[PDB]
């Protein structure tokens, strides 16, 4: 937040707690909107043998 | 078979007991043997039934090429019978029951030998390709599964697969064996089973070599 120090002091005194530590407006601290590709592992029954369906 | 009817009149003429003298109980008689592959003198010969394989090769066939220590594997009863290694063929008899004890069976008494200077995977793949060519294909297991096994062996020969597939191939054979109409499916499943059971390390090493060289 680009708020002047006097306004920050006024708001902190009025609320009684330090507002600048935990702001309710989201900033560059959030995750990027473009992400690497995932891999998403397979399940446990993706075996090639000893995987007869009558047993599961 | 030709041999059965051919020996029947001589059995009748000389008596049943004379034929029953040779071989063991429930394995009586004399048998025609073909010895082929890596031997000094490949030949056909009539011999007493329960003759040990080693003396049969060393006597009539002239011995394995390069000596007995050069031997790698032997198929005792033709392509249908599974192969066996040197360790069990050192002291094995040649009849139905003793070969069943070696998990193979006598079959047609067609001995095919392979020394240590050959690709056993290539030979078994050739046998599976032959079975793929010679199946009539009326029933789904033999037709589809034998083509599948032929493809899997062709892929094994160059090591293009991964070890987790080997067990899969085993399973495929068990699906063909006993579910077809005739015994051609059994005779195509057995060689793969024997090759896997006795030389899984060879297949694994070939796969590792392929994976390393192709990266
Ligand atoms: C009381 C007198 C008014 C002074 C005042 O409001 O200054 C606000 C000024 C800014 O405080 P802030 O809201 O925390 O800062 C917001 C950004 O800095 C805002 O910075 P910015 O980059 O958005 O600049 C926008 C700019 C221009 O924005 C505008 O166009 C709106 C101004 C029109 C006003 C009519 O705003 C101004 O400079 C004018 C502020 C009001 C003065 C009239 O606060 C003070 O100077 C302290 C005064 C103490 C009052 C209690
Ligand atoms: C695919 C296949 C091919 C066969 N080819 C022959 C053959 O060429 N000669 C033969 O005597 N038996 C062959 N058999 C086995 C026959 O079933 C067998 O000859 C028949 O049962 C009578 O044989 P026997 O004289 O031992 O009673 C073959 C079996 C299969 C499944
Ligand atoms: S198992 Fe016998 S009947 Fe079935 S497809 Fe093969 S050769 Fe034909």
């Amino acid at each position: 937040a680009s708020a002047t120090r006097v306004i920050q002091l006024l708001r902190n005194w009025a609320s009684g707690r330090d507002l600048q530590a935990k702001l309710q407006l989201r900033y560059q601290e959030i995750s990027k909107r473009t992400q690497p590709p995932p891999k998403l592992p397979v399940g446990p029954s993706h075996k090639l043998s000893n995987n007869y369906y009558c047993t599961r | 078979n030709v041999e059965t009817v051919a020996v029947s009149p001589t059995i009748c003429r000389r008596g049943g007991a004379w034929f029953a003298s040779f071989g063991r109980e429930r394995n009586s008689g004399t048998k025609l043997f073909n010895i082929s592959g890596h031997v000094n003198h490949p030949c056909t010969v009539e011999e007493e039934m329960s003759v040990p394989l080693k003396e049969l090769i060393e006597k009539h066939a002239g011995g394995v090429i390069g000596g007995w220590d050069n031997l790698l594997a032997v198929i005792p009863g033709g392509s249908s019978t599974p192969l066996i290694p040197k360790s069990v063929c050192e002291t094995v008899l040649m009849d139905f029951d003793a070969l069943v004890q070696a998990q193979t069976g006598l079959g047609t008494a067609a001995v095919i030998v392979m020394d240590r200077s050959t690709d056993i995977v290539k030979a078994i793949a050739r046998l599976i390709e032959f079975y793929k060519h010679e199946s009539c294909g009326q029933c789904t297991p033999c037709r589809e599964g034998v083509d599948w096994m032929n493809k899997v062996m062709a892929r094994f020969v160059k090591g293009d697969a991964r070890p987790a597939e080997i067990d899969s191939l085993w399973e495929i054979s068990k699906q063909i064996e006993g579910h077809t109409i005739c015994a051609l499916g059994d005779g195509a499943a057995w060689p793969v089973q024997g090759l896997i059971r006795h030389f899984r390390p060879e297949l694994e090493e070939r796969m590792q070599q392929f994976a390393l060289q192709h990266q």
